[PDB]
Formats: C-alpha cells, sequence, structure tokens
C-alpha cells in the first residue's frame, strides 16, 4: 500500500522509466518469496496506472508481466483472476500497437489454467469488445462467438448496425450478415443462442424494413416466411433441420434449394458431418 | 399472394414433416462450451468496408 503512493507520485510526476522500474524491482521481491498475491495486486494496480496516464507501452510491459506471474503461480482461471484482466481491457487504447499481441496473451493463459480449448467465454466478451472499438470486427466476431450470453446480444448488435450501413441494399445482403449468426452457433452446437439470436436479428429486419411476410407455426416451431427472401427462409429451416438430425430432411431441404446449396457449400459440409454423420462429400451440382 | 404460394406451401410442409415428433436436440440446447473443439468452416468475407 505504501510504495503504491511512491509510485503513483512518481507517475503524476511524469517520471516513467523510474515509477517503471521501481515497481518492478519491488514487485520482483514479491514474486522471488513467493508472496505471489501481492506481485499480482502491486503489477496489474501497476499497469493500471500507466493505462490511464496513456503510457501504453510501459502498461502494456506490465500486463505481460503479470501474465508471467499468473503462469508461475499456477493462477486458475476464476470470477478473480478474470476480473483483473477484465479490468485491464478496458483501460487499453484501442489503438495501442500490440493490442492484439495482449489480447492472445491473456487468452493464452486462459486456455492453459482452465477446461475451454479457445479461452475464458466471459475473457472472450471483454476482448471482443476491445476488438470492436478498434475497428477489428472480424475478430471481435470470433471472441464475441466464443462469449457468453452477452456476447451473443453484441454480436446481434454488431452484425446489425454492420447491415443498416450498408448504402445499396439487397436480397442477397439481409442473409450475408444473417447467415453469419445461424452458421456460428451451429458451428459450437449453440442452438439456444442460435434460436434466440435469429429472432433478435429477424424482429429487428422486420421492424425497420417491413418485408412481406407470415409466420408459420407447427408444434411449437416458428418460421417466419419472407416472401421475397427465400434465402432467410433456407436459414431458418437449416437451423431446425439440424437439430432433427435426419439426414433425409436435410437432403430435402438441399434439394429445394439448389443454388443456396451451392452458395453454402463448404458450410453445409461440415453441418452434414457434425449433425448428420454424413462421410460422403458433397457432389458439386454445377 | 400466391407469386410464392409454391415456397410457402415447401416451407409450411417441411416444417411439419420436421416436427412430427420432438426433434432430437431441443431449442435450448447448448453444447457446453467447454466440450466445443472446433469452430467450424471458415465463413467468407462480407464485401463491405466497416466503420463508425
Ligand atoms: O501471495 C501470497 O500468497 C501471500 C498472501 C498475501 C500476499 N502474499
Amino acid at each position: 500500500a505504501k510504495t503504491l503512493q511512491r509510485f503513483e507520485n512518481k507517475i503524476k510526476a511524469g517520471d516513467y522509466y523510474e515509477a517503471h522500474q521501481t515497481l518492478r524491482t519491488i514487485a520482483n521481491r514479491y514474486v522471488r518469496s513467493k508472496s505471489y498475491e501481492h506481485a499480482i495486486e502491486l503489477i496489474s494496480q501497476g499497469a493500471l496506472s500507466f493505462l490511464k496516464a496513456k503510457q501504453g507501452g510501459s502498461g502494456t510491459d506490465l500486463i505481460f508481466y503479470l501474465l508471467e506471474v499468473y503462469d508461475l503461480a499456477e493462477v486458475k482461471v476464476d470470477d478473480i483472476s478474470v476480473a483483473r484482466l477484465v479490468r485491464l481491457i478496458a483501460e487499453l487504447d484501442p489503438s495501442e500497437p500490440n493490442l492484439k499481441d495482449v489480447i492472445t496473451g491473456m487468452n493464452n493463459w486462459s486456455i492453459k489454467f482452465s477446461e475451454y480449448k479457445f479461452g475464458d467465454p466471459y475473457l472472450h466478451n471483454t476482448i471482443g469488445s476491445k476488438l470492436l472499438e478498434g475497428d477489428f470486427v472480424y475478430e471481435a466476431e470470433r471472441y464475441f462467438m466464443l462469449g457468453t450470453h452477452d456476447s451473443m446480444i453484441k454480436y446481434v448488435d454488431l452484425l446489425w448496425d454492420w447491415l443498416c450501413q450498408v448504402d445499396d441494399i439487397e436480397d442477397s445482403t439481409v442473409a450475408e450478415f444473417f447467415s453469419r449468426l445461424v452458421f456460428n452457433y451451429l458451428f459450437i452446437s449453440n442452438i439456444s443462442f442460435a434460436h434466440e439470436s435469429k429472432d433478435i436479428f429477424l424482429e429487428r429486419f422486420i421492424e425497420k424494413f417491413h418485408p412481406k411476410y407470415e409466420k408459420i407455426d407447427k408444434n411449437g416451431y416458428e418460421i417466419v416466411f419472407f416472401e421475397d427472401y427465400s434465402d432467410l427462409n433456407f436459414l431458418q429451416l437449416l437451423l431446425i433441420t439440424c437439430q432433427t438430425k435426419d439426414k433425409s430432411y436435410f437432403l430435402n431441404l438441399k434439394n429445394h434449394y439448389l443454388d443456396f446449396s451451392q452458395a453454402y457449400k463448404s458450410e453445409l459440409e461440415f453441418l452434414g458431418q457434425e449433425y448428420f454423420n454424413i462421410v460422403a462429400p458433397k457432389q458439386t451440382n454445377f | 399472394t400466391s407469386a410464392s404460394g409454391p415456397e410457402h406451401e415447401f416451407v409450411s410442409k417441411f416444417l411439419t414433416l420436421a416436427t412430427l415428433t420432438e426433434p432430437k436436440l431441443p431449442k435450448s440446447y447448448t453444447k457446453p462450451l467447454k466440450d466445443v473443439t472446433n469452430l467450424g468452416v471458415p465463413l467468407p468475407t462480407l464485401k463491405y468496408k466497416y466503420k463508425q
């Protein structure tokens, strides 16, 4: 508590090298004597005030130092572990030259010390948002896809806002965005998110573009049938089809929509494998 | 109107056939993210540049 003051004195004074150097040698001593919680609090607090002071380089360096200690002390992914990283990600300038390196560092620690192949979902929720601030749209998409329920909300917004930015909208335009929710959530077998994000997205589409449609309902399932958006019908049917795991429905569906089958060739081959155990490759219709 | 009757009929019939019994995976099904091993197939890049 006492050397945190001497430190943030040196930071108000703009003595950045002294602040950095002093904190590190003091942090070393805590690591040396295996007082990891002390090093963790000192280092992360240090990183935070460099970032608040717009000293990207030194704050970034201290984030890597934190991750080094996290690794050393075998700090498991939990709420407290992750919140330190979330608090730090908040103060990162989206423009930091090593943003992606820092993100990869954080994510990689969360892979090593949890049972998630691709990292902690709650962490991914925050990383996603940062990436989007830097206009790193495709990276944000991935992290949201692998995130929490909040991430799903943010993902729909990301895609919805993007579609609205498009100057010359079209029949095939809406599907380019909508298909991304259906495919991505089908790929990770989150049927729930698939359905919920489809509903948010289609409602917004209806309320803004006033397409001609009628809701078709059978045994608690609903297709919003669009008179002018075949693509959108196909995509909704695709989701329900995967749920049934019935190869013949999958085949029927593809046989009816020959063009969409070609357009989504590789996506459909994968879904056929994941949901229907189809070993046979896609025979190319054209 | 009847210009899209053929596709309306097809969608309606397909939905009925697909939901004759409860689909193997329910709407609320979520594979635990702990068990997710891969991310499927890469999706195409969008034609549009992105701003804010
Ligand atoms: O790191 C540890 O485990 C001890 C407990 C408080 C700080 N030093």
